[PDB]
RNA sequence: UGUAACGGUACAAGCUGUAAACAAAGG
RNA sequence: UAGAUUUAUAUAAACGGCAAAAAAAAAAAAAAA
RNA sequence: UGGGAGCGAAGAUAAUCUAAUAUGUAGCUCCGUUCAUGGAAAUCAAAAGAGCUUUCACUGAUUGUAUUUAUGAAACGUGAAAAAAAAAAAA
RNA sequence: CGGCGAGAAGGGAAGUGUGUUUCAAAGAA
RNA sequence: UGGUUCGAAAAAAAAAUAAAAAAAAAGA
RNA sequence: AGGUAUGCAGUAAAA
């Protein structure tokens, strides 16, 4: 109807770029490894990718893969909230789209107060929810070239699958050979590496999902499959060198349910470390501050007194007695419930 | 004659494309190396020396490419600026060339009378 | 009335707005008469500087320059832009990538991007001709700027320079000291000798002397420092009277308040000039030493302020480092005659050396040679990494030195060769540097000046006395050659 | 087609292309901005891509 | 309003100058 | 219904006919512009008005006579100091909502930098944000401290040096013109040094002899020119005027009685009446 | 414009490229650049079509006083 | 913030009431008569706008400022312990 | 794009642009 | 698509603050389109 | 543009006149029409259920608003048309 | 011959008797 | 002899007009 | 008491 405000945003599917004629540089120019866009030697300047370092200082991270359909300011606030978990954030900037300044091109810069805070922040990628297009933001430290671990989630999923397979293998070995000593049983268990699934000695999934074999045995539901019995790393080895693993006699259905439960619990553990809360180890916030935080995402309902005027005269009697009395009764009920909550 | 000149210009532009692309890539790589070298100092390091050697090689290649490009740039941009010998006001010979008037702020902001005395 | 929705409640003004074509509704499969497809558009220049097309964009993109339309002020600005380390990254891009451009960085680069400097020779000639044309309509300050800009950018056409000299000589009596300093800047070492017309130089010096004599009150301390620097170096003057007048105006002209607020770099250059021309000052501690101390104190105060305080700050930090290096080098020569931990000379020298130690990277090759000379003269060391880390960079930057810098470096290396206590890296680095420096000095002997020759002879004598076990023959040859060259130049 | 414009091979800006003919009858497309000849159009073999919407229809 | 001062003297009994500082945390 | 933060709750789900037939004069009080979905005004886009802007309301009486009237926003002219822009910004038109939003964000600079476009509702604010980011990219231009509107346009951004040069040139032209006008209208006139004696009437009897004129300004031509320019700087008087920057300033309304010209029903200016008299807006 | 404005613009341009000497120049290979004549492409090379007596003649645009040649 | 309910309409202008003229702020320095450092005080918007913020005595109580103060105090305590 | 002014053409509600109704047979 | 093709139709918008003269130093300076 | 946005009348009906109707119409300014509008529920409903949005017919000139004139493609619902949700962690 | 159960927001709306029903003010062609 | 042109003084614009055609290397 | 014949800037005085 009218010119669009920032509430109306549009974006379009990007066709993958194919150089159909490799020698035709005029119509199929090379992409730049820095900007990931077509080289334009006539009207562009070379970029080393470190330019923002001269602007934001050494303690700076570049964030990539930011989604569409969001204001640069909204994304700046969200990124500030996320990166506050690692220290004091001096600044957050989000580059606008070439064709829509209200949207982002997909790049941002975060300037930290402390080198240690920035280095801690760079370690893991940032997984976003569906409302942010499920994007996984990739982080790059400008002062050390350190990058985020974009394969962390899928490597951990593979580790969880390997742990379930290890549990099944050990249960089968116990069912076949009977009770076995720990240091001999553990050497019969193998995992498949990520991503090509090459057989390996099972020692990495255990330490990435549980921290140790004792943790694996003592954490549910594997303690419902196995029972450790007495006849640092040195303590672990010595303690395992004098044990026997005994099985809990289960049926096929119970064992299958237990394996599914173990998978689900490990999945929850994986999601927790990616969705750690942003208020962890921070002071409480006043009600006004919490309302200001909320307003970045949601607007409060408009006052009902203003809203009443929308009742059209064609079918409604504006300011009607029964309608207003209904409003008063609802208000009274809400106040009574609040009083009950207080008491 | 103008068809011949057009063919010549296209021929040289098709080489300029590759030379300029290579120059662009060399420039971005050299800037990356220079930033990496600056970021580390005043420390002295074997990695620093290797960066310096790579930078020297890239600088030599860039100079060679620029030397190659200098004549090609001049010939491919010969008709971007007006040659008065080809304009309709100075002659009626066949094959005139016409250029549209530009907006130069430093002149659009001056007050001058419409005097054409030369 | 349609009640708004989540996507529709925000709207922009029909005429005052931010254009966002990605989200604005459009039907590209239809003809739009409003855009006037039939009408051809004009291709404007893609880069402009000072309202005209940028000359740094012409080698790559071409197009007309309109140089003949440029007035004196624009021409002087353009000449400065071309002369002062131009970078093609200063040019404007067209629809650039969202990420920041390399123009943001303040650091210099070891390679020239997008074209060589010599790819602008024709435009340089055109600019020189246009400067000769516009010289008659410029005010005094703009004319001085045009002269200096032509000299610095490298206009060499002799008729152009003759016209410029004529106009400048015409309008010299109407110029104040700042314009005289601007003109003197065009006579710096390395610039074309066409501008060094002896009669014009004599007239400029005489006018500056009259300005000092009749307007000493209005002279600023930084202006006096620049004047002394130019007189000693730019104009190659033996005007002991003028230099002494400048020194007196700097010290006893109620100028102590202004000496604190003047920039330290100007004071460093001034004390360098006085150290070069000591004999003139010490003519009817030494007075030169007192002058050096008076100029040094504010530099040390600025150093102390910076340390106590501990992109913008980088420039001032670099300037302060250069000032410290130059001040230390200037003080070293005077200390050669003192040989004591003088109440303030030695201490300010040590503080400058400490500043150099904490900012070794910022040093230019001349700064490296100066600081090595100062440290070797003082027989001190700001730290244990100083000598090795400075010798490494001196070797890496040997090619950009001048005869004076090479003489200083050779003096320092001769002094260092006689020290028994040295680090392994210093021992390894020394002999190659000594050999290369000796080769460079021998190559550049015919272009060395009298001060450089004297320093080289002193270094040769010191080595013969104390460093007779390293390249002994070359040092005797250097001593004899320096003696003969000094005899010839004194006869000249 | 009016929302689109040909690009000059040298300046890479919207241009106008005229057909000129040599003595032998060879045709040359020339661009107004730089006077450059137009490069030969990319071949159908290189340009070809399947039209999946028609298969869907 | 023939006389229209830019600054109007504030009223003593207006609710604006007497409103309560409110509470930082509602729960306590 | 949905969109409870926006006006029209009971219109959202009543039908198409009611929505198209809605009568604006049904709404007596003004609705906030953001919740109504109203286009920002040019004044709002040239100032920082946040939630406030031109609105409308209806007058209804016991006789059931309806009347709709346009109502202007409550706007003040205030000066701000911006560190990000390195300059004082005089006479920005601001509102109470905008001031409260600046308080919430943490000041003028924070409000300009952080506010989303929908909430800011100010193209001028967006341009200020752009200039702040440009200054961050290029600090050396920030050190000049020029008025921020110098770099409002993108072309000035691309050519900063010409922007500053042109700004100074126009400023100097303005200064020279004003100086010449003041000199022309100055109350002090200095005649030529070769004929300083003006025509006089016969001195009244008993008047003491006037001393010979002291022409100290004839020693040097430079002194003469300086004295002449100084004399040209003089002014006859200085006038007082309404200025909101002064604590005791005020403006004027209409006459005390409140009447009007007899027999004349004056029509107020509109966009279809006296629309473009003497100025665009 | 006031002369201070011109001074300001010139100084802002002058101070836009200050910094330390990164990159090594161990050898002197002179404030104005010198071009070597044996590296410039010849007319034949310049006119040659692209690949994946005109060989002894060079057409150079530049400063002959800065060219490095055996004879001029 | 302003409220859009029952505004005053006069002279063709609209003036909106401010039911809540108070805002919370964090005290960065000792303000005689207001509180000590690190306290969250409800003050008047004018007081914050024209005295406290200009004089650098307090700042708006945003989560950013609160967290920055908390982390700075923790760092200062750790610095004390390191010095000891 | 569309239209028009002058000019040429049967001094024209047509055609047409000072090359003003026609080049198609060039190293 | 063999060439040629005057003049008017106030156009730096193939482009971006508004606002006279398709875009005018800051301020004065004001807006439902 | 009887589509959408802003401002916004009187002649005419009310047998004068007011509201309401005319009508959110005309004029004025701005979008420029299926590659569009809009839109994947903090929805509607009853204690069973439906399932973004959109178009047609019925329910029905019903329940409504106006209370002398008239206005009213109401809501739920029913029968049809069309049918869609979301390629998308990097490569 | 099925067993104490698979992370469902503590918020919105619905009669004011909410024990019950429904939704999540947060995302693409 | 006037207009043009500078001033008054004017985009307060006489459609098909000009000291008014891309604006100095101009080749004397 | 508009501008007169090498022409552009530019200050003062005045039958």
């Amino acid at each position: 109807a009218c010119r669009p405000g920032a509430t109306r945003m549009k974006w379009y599917f990007q066709k993958p770029y194919v150089r159909r004629v490799k020698s035709d540089f005029f119509r199929f120019p090379l992409l730049s490894q820095v900007t990931k866009q077509k080289i334009d030697w006539q009207y562009h300047h070379p970029r080393s990718g470190y330019e923002a370092a001269c602007i934001f200082g050494p303690n700076t991270l570049e964030v990539t893969n930011l989604p569409m359909g969001k204001t640069c300011e909204y994304l700046q606030e969200r990124l500030w909230r996320f990166f506050g978990k690692f220290g004091i954030v001096e600044q957050v900037r989000v580059l606008p789209h070439e064709r829509d300044p209200y949207q982002t091109c997909g790049t941002a810069y975060v300037c930290f107060r402390s080198r240690m805070a920035s280095l801690r922040a760079v370690r893991l990628p940032v997984h976003l929810p569906a409302s942010l297009h499920n994007r996984v933001l990739h982080l790059r430290h400008l002062g050390t070239d350190r990058t985020s671990d974009d394969l962390f989630y899928f490597r951990r999923q593979q580790a969880i699958s390997n742990l379930v397979a290890i549990a099944q293998q050990l249960y089968a070995y116990l069912e076949e050979r009977g009770p076995l000593p720990a240091h001999r049983a553990l050497r019969l268990l193998f995992e498949r590496s990520y991503p090509r699934l090459a057989w390996r000695q099972a020692g990495f999934s255990v330490r990435t999902c549980c921290g140790s074999w004792l943790g694996f045995f003592s954490r549910s539901p594997f303690n419902e499959l196995f029972y450790l019995a007495r006849e640092t790393d040195r303590e672990e080895n010595a303690m395992l060198e004098k044990m026997v693993i005994f099985p809990h006699l289960l049926s096929r259905e119970k064992l299958q349910a237990l394996l599914l439960r173990a998978g689900r619990l490990l999945q929850m553990d994986l999601q927790n470390e990616l969705s750690v809360h942003w208020r962890t180890d921070r002071p409480p916030l006043p009600d006004w501050t919490q309302k200001q935080i909320q307003l970045w995402q949601h607007q409060d309902p408009l006052p009902e007194e203003l809203q009443i005027w929308s009742r059209t005269k064609d079918y409604y009697k504006i300011h009607e007695e029964r309608f207003l009395f209904k409003l008063k009764l609802k208000k009274e009920r809400a106040q009574a419930k609040q009083e009950m909550k207080q008491q | 004659q103008q068809c011949l000149r057009a063919k010549d210009i296209l021929a040289k532009q098709q080489k300029r494309e590759a030379l300029e692309t290579r120059r662009f890539q060399l420039e971005e790589k050299m800037l990356q190396l220079e930033h990496r070298i600056r970021r580390m100092e005043p420390a002295q390091s074997l990695q620093k020396e290797a960066w310096q050697a790579t930078l020297d090689r890239y600088r030599s290649d860039h100079e060679d490419i620029l030397i190659q490009l200098h004549p090609l740039r001049k010939e491919t941009t010969q008709l971007l600026a007006p040659d008065w010998r080809y304009e309709r006001k100075y002659s009626d010979l066949p094959g005139p060339i016409r250029w549209k008037k530009q907006y130069i702020p430093a002149l659009e902001d001056q007050y001058r009378k419409p005097i054409r005395f030369h | 009335y349609t009640p708004p929705s989540k996507r529709t409640w925000s709207k922009q003004h029909n005429k005052i707005f931010t254009p966002r074509p990605l989200s604005e509704r459009f039907s590209p499969h239809k003809l739009h008469p409003e855009f006037e497809w039939w009408r051809e558009r004009t291709v404007q220049p893609s880069a402009l500087f000072m309202g005209f097309p940028d000359l740094l964009a012409l080698p790559l993109r071409g197009g007309s320059a309109y140089i003949h339309e440029m007035d004196a002020a624009t021409l002087a600005v353009v000449l400065a832009s071309l002369a002062h380390s131009p970078s093609a990254y200063s040019v404007s891009e067209r629809r650039p990538p969202p990420s920041p451009s390399p123009a943001v960085s303040l650091s210099s680069s070891s390679f020239s991007p997008t074209h060589l400097p010599q790819h602008l020779d024709s435009l340089l000639a055109l600019l020189g001709r246009q400067a000769a044309a516009t010289a008659a309509h410029a005010p005094d300050s703009t004319l001085a700027f045009l002269f200096r800009g032509c000299a610095e950018a490298g206009v060499v056409e002799k008729n152009v320079v003759c016209t410029l000299l004529g106009r400048v000589e015409q309008r010299l009596p109407c110029m104040q000291l700042p314009e005289c300093l601007v003109l003197l800047d065009a006579l710096r070492p390395g610039l074309p000798e066409v501008y060094r017309h002896p009669r014009f130089v004599a007239r400029l010096v005489a006018h500056a002397g009259l300005l000092l004599q009749f307007r000493g009150a209005e002279s600023e301390a930084e202006d006096l420092c620049d004047l002394a620097f130019s007189l000693v170096f730019a104009a190659n003057c033996r005007d002991a009277a003028l230099l002494q007048t400048t020194a007196l105006l700097l010290v006893h002209g109620k100028r102590m308040q202004s000496l604190n607020e003047t920039a330290p770099l100007a004071l460093a250059r001034a004390m360098e000039a006085f150290a070069a021309c000591r004999d003139a000052v010490n003519a009817p501690l030494s007075p030169s030493g007192w002058l050096l101390l008076s100029l040094l104190s504010p530099v040390v105060q600025a150093l102390h302020r910076a340390e106590k305080g501990r992109r913008g700050a980088s420039r001032e930090s670099h300037a302060l480092t250069e000032a410290a290096a130059r001040a230390a080098a200037a003080v070293a020569e005077e200390t050669q005659t003192l040989k004591n931990r003088e109440s303030s000379l030695f201490r300010g020298l040590l503080r400058c050396l400490e500043r150099v130690d904490d900012h070794r990277e910022s040093l230019s090759p001349g700064s490296m040679c100066k600081v090595l000379f100062a440290a070797t003269v003082a027989r001190a060391a700001p730290s244990r990494d100083f000598f090795p880390d400075v010798l490494k960079r001196l070797g890496d930057q040997l090619g950009a030195c001048t005869p004076e810098d090479l003489s200083r470096a050779l003096f320092a290396l001769v002094k260092l060769s006689s020290v028994s206590g040295l680090d392994p890296r210093c021992q390894d680095l020394l002999p190659p540097l000594l050999g290369t420096v000796l080769q460079a000095v021998e190559s550049s002997l015919p272009v060395a000046d009298v001060a450089s020759l004297a320093r080289l002879h002193s270094a040769a004598v010191s080595a013969l006395i104390s460093s007779s076990e390293t390249k002994k023959e070359e040092m005797k040859q250097l001593a004899e050659e320096t003696s003969r060259l000094m005899h010839a130049r004194l006869e000249e | 087609i009016t929302n689109v414009a040909l690009l000059d091979p040298v300046v890479k800006r919207p241009t106008r292309v005229k057909r000129r003919f040599m003595m032998n009858g060879e045709c040359v497309r020339i661009s107004k901005l730089s006077g450059s000849a137009m490069p030969e159009p990319v071949s159908t073999s290189a340009l070809r891509q399947p039209n999946l919407y028609q298969e869907y229809l | 309003s023939r006389y229209q001062p830019f600054k109007t003297a504030s009223e003593r009994e207006s609710p604006f100058t007497e409103a309560e500082p409110a509470t930082n945390f509602a729960s306590p | 219904p949905k969109n409870l933060n926006l006006w029209g709750k009971y219109l959202r789900l009543v039908g198409r006919g009611a929505r198209r037939g809605f009568k604006k004069w049904q709404v007596i009080p003004p609705i906030p512009v953001k919740a109504y979905g109203r286009e920002p005004s040019a004044a709002s886009q040239t100032g920082l008005y946040h939630d406030e802007d031109f609105n409308y309301h209806t007058k209804r009486t016991f006789s059931m006579r309806r009347t709709r009237r346009k109502i202007k926003p409550n706007v003040f002219r205030r000066t701000f100091t911006s560190s990000l822009l390195n300059v004082t910004i005089p006479n920005v038109r601001v509102t109470t909502s905008a001031l409260h939003a600046m308080d919430d964000m943490g000041g003028f600079d924070a409000y300009i930098l952080r506010t989303p476009p929908q909430e800011l509702r100010s193209h001028m604010g967006e341009r200020m944000r752009q200039v702040m980011y440009y200054y961050q990219d290029q600090p050396a231009i920030r050190d000049w401290g020029l008025p921020w509107k110098v770099f409002l346009k993108v072309a000035s951004r691309r050519d900063p040096f010409y922007a500053c040069y042109r700004h100074n040139l126009r400023k100097q032209q303005y200064e020279a013109d004003l100086r010449s006008r003041v000199r022309s209208f100055s109350p002090y006139y200095l005649p030529s040094g070769h004929q300083p004696h003006a025509e006089r009437q016969v001195f009244h009897e008993g008047a003491g002899e006037s001393p010979p004129l002291n022409l100290w300004w004839r020693e040097n031509r430079e002194l003469e020119e300086a004295f002449r320019r100084r004399l040209g700087e003089a002014k006859c008087f200085e006038r007082a005027f309404a200025d909101s920057s002064e604590p005791l300033g005020y403006t004027k309304g209409r006459c005390r009685g409140g009447g009007g010209k007899s027999g004349r029903s004056v029509r107020r200016r509109s966009k279809t009446h006296k629309y473009r008299e003497n100025r665009a807006f | 414009v006031l002369p201070e404005t011109i001074r300001l613009l010139i100084e802002t341009r002058k101070a836009a490229t200050a910094g330390g000497p990164v990159g090594r120049q161990p050898l002197p290979k002179r404030r104005f650049p010198i071009t070597e004549a044996l590296r410039l492409p010849t007319v034949a090379e310049v006119n040659a079509p692209w690949e994946p007596r005109l060989d002894k003649v060079v057409l150079h645009s530049g400063d002959i006083s800065r060219l490095r040649v055996d004879a001029t | 913030a302003i409220s859009h309910l029952n505004p005053s309409i006069s002279k063709g202008k609209v003036h909106y009431r401010v039911p809540n003229p108070y805002i919370p702020v964090l005290l960065l320095q000792a303000v005689p008569g207001l509180g000590k450092r690190g306290e969250l005080k409800q003050v008047r918007r004018g007081t914050l706008r024209l005295f406290l913020a200009p004089k650098g005595l307090a700042v708006v109580a945003s989560w950013q400022n609160i967290d920055a103060f908390y982390l700075a105090e923790k760092e200062e305590e750790e610095r004390r312990r390191r010095a000891q």
